RNA sequence: AUUCCGUUAACGAACGAGACCUCAGCCUGCUAACUAGCUAUGCGGAGGUAUCCCUUCGCGGCCAGCUUCUUAGAGGGACUACGGCCUUUUAGGCCGCGGAAGUUUGAGGCAAUAACAGGUCUGUGAUGCCCUUAGAUGUUCUGGGCCGCACGCGCGCUACACUGAUGUAUUCAACGAGUUUAUAGCCUUGGCCGACAGGCCCGGGUAAUCUUUGAAAUUUCAUCGUGAUGGGGAUAGAUCAUUGCAAUUGUUGGUCUUCAACGAGGAAUUCCUAGUAAGCGCGAGUCAUCAGCUCGCGUUGACUACGUCCCUGCCCUUUGUACACACCG
């Protein structure tokens, strides 16, 4: 009744993401479970560069817009019920949780 | 072999075209209209002419072999796609036209286009670009 | 053709500051000092080959 | 100006001149041979190879864009 | 053949096979140049 | 004497090489005591401060100058190969130390006096002025490299041979060197416009 | 002494000579008519270009055992001149690579990799190592 | 217990890692002897840490070098920097600090880049020009 | 108009097959990441969307 | 730096500057990595004396160890700290050891008061007024045009060649982007067919999991040999593929053939001070198909200066004015 539960965390806020990761890690540790991670993937930087002017006049000035996506991976060696109970903890907005097996 | 033989010939004639004897054979055969570097390379390869020799070192017999190779590409297994006259308009055959034959073919195509009042023929007659290039700024000579 | 060693740099000279006015003491005669205009970077302790030492440098501006 | 009339093949006189004086040149390169004997670069390279085969000259250092040859004996 | 303004009249000949009908109905009038106007030079 | 195990290209020695010009001795780095290098490629930062480039090896400066004109910009491996071949040719032709030949060529090429533009408002007036040793070395390198390039352009003679001949003819005041002729012309103009 | 301990150029020449001497290669009839890629302007100068390319490809498979026809096209591609337009990377002919791979497989120098591509066989490793040793 | 160290040299985006352990004194990059490193012209830069110290000091250590990133010159510079740092660390951790200091001093007296990475990096380009500083050609009429 | 004629021209691709989801204009559409917004509208709504200016 | 030290009928303040935030540069220190790696081991292939030993490759160990290499969070680190000189015992400046870093460490983002009849009504279901509103200035369909060529101008791409062209061999990046699964749509690996262009069949990837095992310049060996030449690739003919409902006024892409000016450019004039200029290529935006453009990325990598107000302008003070639409008065 032991499985490698894969938890994927995605957010735009590094502080909230790290806090959620720490809460999950401490919850898993309190149950004497084996925790691997968090594994921090390379940050995804969505970039858009658009001209500031709404027309074609003036010096061509450009606005560099970036949207950063941070992803974390946590692996737990425990059962579906216990991982579900752990993940039931409150999660702040902006953090997406995905729980799967392998 | 480095010493020029008494039979070295400086200037040669091939289809009424002057061929430089000092140039290598591959790049000397290109002086004939309708023959480029690729086709000269293939003609030499098919005629078994050594490529390290000059246009003056070789023999009139080797020149005749080169010319027959040029005139009958199919006989020597030269593919159709390698020829400059593929799927002729009238005869429908594949051949490598060279020298004055190339000019005759070009004139025939231009006159055929002009006769039917084709747009490309009219552009050729007027002396303007025929491949859609802009003419407002470039191609200014008269 | 003599050799002279720069003792101090008076400073930039010319409409655009192209040259540098310096004081140079002759190596052969250590008691003779002359004013020179130098083109290119120069600092104290440099040695210049004066093709002629008769002229006195004056501010170009 | 006047175009250089370099010869792509050796004549007897020029070949003898090469065999005579070329072994006594301090520096031997295709450009030097072309300038002195009035020969093309290809013929100069062939002559250098012939001299090296004969053993009359030695290779100081060889490169694709530069070949340096000198007299075998002083 | 419509050229955008008028139906140019043609008769089909054996030599025009495999061609587009557009090739025989010119959509523009060939340019004949008049004297340059004001602002053509001194730019 | 100072002995250094470092060999330029593992073939040339910095021993027995001495700069024979007190004026430009401090701005030439071609001695066994002044940080000899195995190759004229070191990728150092010499533009950080004034006079810092004087510490760069003279062979390195020649190599850097050889990369002029857009088509050759940044081709330092090719420049180093050209320098190596030119130095080998110099040794073959002259039987001396090629580093010494280069140093003598630079010394004899460096102009000593120039004419500087004076005044303004569309007036053509010049006054004679001296040249600092560092600018003299820079001008020597530039003139030698420019002469080599001009000789090599549109000629069967290779750039290495042109550079070697220029260096040989500059090490001695033969007047056949482009750099020597240019230095003489500059000095003549300065004398005229004193 | 192995391939990694010898200069790639000398090993390529030696292995091309060995392949030509073997006589197991079946050169296609078009080897003397085609360029090595659409980016090229002329056919290869050396008549033994097929054997040289086969040797180079065999060395590449010996070094890495997961290469394919597209990988070899990329490996042997390069800049393509576009006249008055700037140059861009271009792939090389794929038919030549496919035929060379098939011939090498026939000679048993390489075999299909389970994960895709081609892999060097034990016989191929042995032959390449002996050629590298004999280079001296 | 295995006797080894791992030291990395850097140049632009090139990263080289030298694994230096007890051995008979062989030096290989990606399984290839260092004598065959390309380009041939930069072999002097590759061997400089070896020419300065002598092969005798390397006679007792086997070095395996793995390189990634950068270009032909940057990889070689990283190779030499990693070699120098790996030798210094190995002498520090298995050899007398006196000899370690001696080798470090001889290396630094020749070139400081043999042990200190160059911090130069490509400057980001700014809009309004092709390069970081170069701007588009300006026309007034 | 007639069903077979009115709006019968295919609009499977090209600028005429796409419009700004905010203003409906067919010009300067940003299709990256599926925004489907014209450049002006995107510059107006970038802060709400979540695009921040760091450099 | 209206930044400070001070002088002082001024004292206290508020914006701008700085601080700030993002990226890069150092950490063998912390945390954690089977979507990243290293080390040694076990097995197997090859080579060398062929058992044992050495070299190099391929595969497994979620109970082999580890985080140097990769990723990303928290932190540390530089403060001119220290030494010598100059400066008012000040504010500060130059040089120097050490240090990853001593120009504000480098590059950016943000950015005051007051203004322009500068641009935009053709971004907006933003908008007043005016015009039109059914034979429409609304909307849609067909076709054409926006590209039309005696001519002038701006930003650019390709060159004039041997520091080179061509043909082999050789091998080093980074920023990024990718699907409706329908037989299948986006990035495409592998196999087969074909000279190429392209086609067919198994499949992977909604992604540090797959494309990605992921460039050129460059390096090396040969041919060419000063000849508008194997430089240059404009123009043009024939013909074959792909996208698209439609390719003609060539959409684009291949093969052969034709082989123009151009031999370094007048007066004038642009950008640029270090990983910068320049060369080289790559990703994205536009995109059914088209990049010589723009926005970014890395690769090789310089010369010169580190000074001035001569030109062009900017800031402050003094001074003159018959200017205030402000000297284009
Ligand atoms: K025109
Ligand atoms: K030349
Ligand atoms: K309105
Ligand atoms: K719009
Ligand atoms: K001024
Ligand atoms: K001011
Ligand atoms: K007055
Ligand atoms: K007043
Ligand atoms: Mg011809
Ligand atoms: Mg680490
Ligand atoms: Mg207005
Ligand atoms: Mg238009
Ligand atoms: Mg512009
Ligand atoms: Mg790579
Ligand atoms: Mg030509
Ligand atoms: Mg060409
Ligand atoms: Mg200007
Ligand atoms: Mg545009
Ligand atoms: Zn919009």
């Amino acid at each position: 009744q032991i499985h490698k539960i894969r938890i994927t965390l995605s957010s735009k806020n590094v502080k909230n993401l790290e806090k959620v990761c720490a809460d999950l890690v401490r919850g898993a540790k309190d149950k004497r479970l084996r925790v691997k991670g968090p594994v921090r993937m390379p940050t995804k930087v969505l970039n858009i560069t658009t001209r500031k002017s709404p027309c074609g006049e003036g010096t061509n000035t450009w606005d560099r817009f970036e949207l950063r996506v941070h992803k974390r991976v946590i692996d737990l060696f425990s059962s579906a019920d216990v991982v579900k109970q752990i993940t039931s903890i409150t999660i702040e907005p902006g953090v997406e949780v995905e729980v799967t097996i392998a | 072999s480095l010493v020029a033989n008494e039979e070295f010939q400086h200037i040669l004639r091939v289809q009424n075209t002057n061929v430089d004897g000092k140039q290598k054979i591959m790049f000397a055969m290109t002086s004939i209209k309708g023959i480029g570097r690729r086709f000269a390379n293939i003609a030499c390869k098919k005629a078994d002419i050594d490529m390290n020799k000059r246009a003056g070192e070789l023999s009139a017999a080797e020149l005749d072999s080169l010319m027959v190779v040029v005139a009958n590409p199919r006989q020597f297994k030269i593919p159709d796609w390698f020829l400059n006259r593929q799927k002729d308009y009238k005869d429908g055959k594949f051949s490598q036209v060279t020298s004055n034959a190339l000019d005759m073919k070009l004139r025939d195509d231009l006159e055929r286009l002009k006769k039917i009042r084709n747009h490309r023929g009219l552009r050729h007659y007027w002396g303007l670009r025929v491949r859609g290039q802009h003419t407002k700024t470039t191609g200014r000579r008269g | 053709t003599k050799h002279a060693i720069v003792v101090k740099v008076m400073g930039r000279t010319g409409s655009r500051g192209q040259v540098t006015q310096v004081r140079v003491k002759f190596l052969d005669d250590q008691n003779r000092f002359i004013m020179r205009n130098v083109k290119g970077p120069v600092r104290e302790g440099d040695v210049l080959t004066l093709l002629e030492s008769e002229r006195e440098a004056r501010r170009l501006r | 100006k006047e175009k250089v009339n370099n010869m792509v093949l050796f004549d007897k006189a020029t070949y003898d001149k090469l065999l005579s004086e070329a072994p006594k040149y301090k520096l031997i390169t295709p450009s030097v041979l072309s300038d002195r004997l009035r020969i093309s670069g290809s013929l100069a390279r062939k002559a250098i190879r012939d001299l090296m085969a004969r053993g009359s000259i030695r290779m100081v250092s060889a490169h694709a864009s530069q070949q340096i040859y000198t007299r075998a004996t002083n | 053949i419509y050229n955008g303004k008028t139906f140019n009249q043609i008769e089909v000949k054996p030599e025009m096979i495999s061609h587009y009908l557009a090739e025989f109905s010119i959509s523009y009038k060939p340019v004949k140049h008049g004297r340059p106007g004001i602002g053509a030079t001194h730019s | 004497k100072v002995h250094s195990d470092v060999m330029l290209f593992n073939r040339w020695t910095y021993d027995d090489v001495q700069i024979n010009d007190i004026s430009v001795e401090d701005y030439i780095t071609a001695t066994a005591s002044k940080h000899p290098v195995y190759m004229p490629h070191t990728a150092g930062r010499y533009q950080a401060k004034r006079f810092r480039k004087a510490q760069c090896p003279i062979v390195e400066r020649l190599t850097n100058s050889l990369m002029m004109h857009g088509r050759n910009n940044g081709k330092k491996l090719m420049a180093v190969r050209i320098i190596k071949h030119a130095m080998e040719i110099i040794h073959l032709l002259t039987d001396q130390n090629p580093i010494q030949v280069i140093v003598d060529a630079v010394i004899n090429s460096g102009p000593r006096e120039d004419a500087t533009r004076i005044g303004s408002a569309g007036v053509v007036r010049r006054q004679a002025v001296d040249i600092s040793p560092l600018r003299r070395v820079n001008q020597a390198i530039y003139l030698l490299t420019t002469g080599a390039r001009e000789s090599a352009f549109r000629n069967i003679k290779t750039i290495a041979e042109c550079l070697a001949d220029e260096l040989i003819n500059a090490a001695k005041g033969s007047s056949n060197s482009y750099a020597i002729k240019k230095k003489d012309e500059i000095e003549r103009v300065a004398k005229a416009n004193r | 002494r192995t391939v990694k301990d010898v200069s790639p150029h000398e090993f390529v020449k030696a292995y091309a000579a060995h392949l030509k001497r073997s006589g197991k290669m079946e050169l296609p009839e078009w080897t003397d008519i085609v360029k090595t890629g659409k980016l090229k302007e002329l056919a290869p100068y050396d008549p033994d270009w097929y054997y040289i390319r086969a040797a180079s490809m065999a060395r590449k498979i010996y070094l890495r055992g997961g290469l394919g026809v597209g990988g070899f096209r990329r490996i042997y591609g390069g800049n393509q001149r576009n006249g008055s337009r700037p140059r861009h990377f271009c792939k090389s002919s794929g038919s030549v690579a496919r035929n060379i791979l098939q011939q090498l497989q026939n000679m048993n120098i390489v075999d299909f990799d389970p994960k895709g591509g081609r892999r060097i066989t034990s016989n191929g490793q042995r032959d390449l190592d002996q050629v590298a040793g004999r280079i001296a | 217990a295995v006797e080894s160290v791992q030291c990395f040299g850097r140049k632009k985006t090139a990263v080289a890692v030298t694994h230096c352990k007890r051995g008979r004194g062989l030096i290989k990059i990606n399984g290839v002897p260092i004598e065959l490193v390309q380009p041939e012209i930069l072999r002097y830069k590759a061997f400089e840490p070896i020419l300065l110290l002598g092969r005798h000091r390397f006679a007792g250590v086997d070095m395996r070098i793995r390189v990634k990133g950068g270009g032909h010159t940057s990889q070689i510079y990283a190779i030499r920097q990693s070699i120098a740092k790996a030798l210094v660390a190995f002498y520090q951790k298995y050899v007398d600090e006196q000899q370690k200091k001696e080798i470090k001093d001889i290396l630094v007296r020749y070139d400081r880049t043999l042990l200190v990475a160059d911090p130069r990096r490509c400057e980001p380009k700014k809009f309004g020009g092709r390069g970081a500083r170069a701007r588009f050609q300006k026309s007034y009429r | 108009g007639h069903s077979n004629i009115w709006n019968a021209h295919p609009k499977n691709y090209g600028p005429g097959s796409r419009t700004c989801r905010v203003c409906g204009n067919p010009h300067a559409i940003i299709r990256k990441y599926g925004l489907m917004c014209c450049r002006q509208c995107f510059r107006s709504n970038a802060k709400e969307i979540g695009f921040i200016k760091y450099r």
